[PDB]
């Protein structure tokens, strides 16, 4: 059956990107220490 | 039981990995090419190698088991097993061996989150610091 997203459950936001014909997955990270952007 | 997985340094960043020449080495993120730095986890030594286990969207059963389990160490690509060198605070270097020895079993010994967030803090900060003095000196 159809998992659901639950609250206490750990995830991870992932995208896609199209760059000179070919996609790439990224996932979105912050260090937190030291450095408060976000990254892919 | 079979499931493949790199073993990373955290206070280093870098990942174990097996080169023929020097045998087991630490490389940096960019340059751990799965194929030297797949790692294994076995019941015993024996060479079952069962394979063709299919993966599980989800949780999965849980196998090992900290502490009571006893595991040993298989590189994925050339087979070879995790063993010491039994040359000389203990300071015996571990090396790859196709047949390993008579005592190759690991336990496992889960650490803390407060020890897993300070020793990545550490490996920050001495990233950081280390571009820092570096910057200086130039």
């Amino acid at each position: 059956e159809i998992q659901f997203l639950r609250t206490d459950d750990e995830v991870v936001l992932q995208c896609t990107a199209t760059i000179h014909k070919e996609q790439q997955k990224l996932c979105l990270a912050a260090e937190g220490f030291g450095n408060r952007l976000c990254f892919l | 039981w079979g499931q493949p997985f790199r073993l990373r340094h955290v206070t280093t960043g870098k990942y174990l990995s097996l080169m023929e020449d020097k045998n087991l080495l630490l490389m940096d993120k960019e340059k751990a090419d799965v194929k030297s730095t797949a790692f294994t986890f076995r019941s015993s030594k024996e060479k079952l190698d069962v394979g063709v286990r299919k993966e599980v969207d989800g949780m999965g059963t849980s196998e090992i088991k900290y502490g009571d389990s006893v595991c040993y160490i298989q590189h994925v690509d050339t087979g070879l097993w995790l063993t010491y060198q039994s040359v000389d605070s203990i300071q015996r270097k571990a090396i790859m061996h196709h047949e390993g020895h008579m005592d190759d079993g690991i336990s496992l010994s889960r650490s803390q989150h407060e020890e897993s967030r300070t020793a990545r803090v550490i490996r920050s900060t001495v990233f950081l610091f280390n571009r820092f003095i570096r910057g200086l000196d130039a």
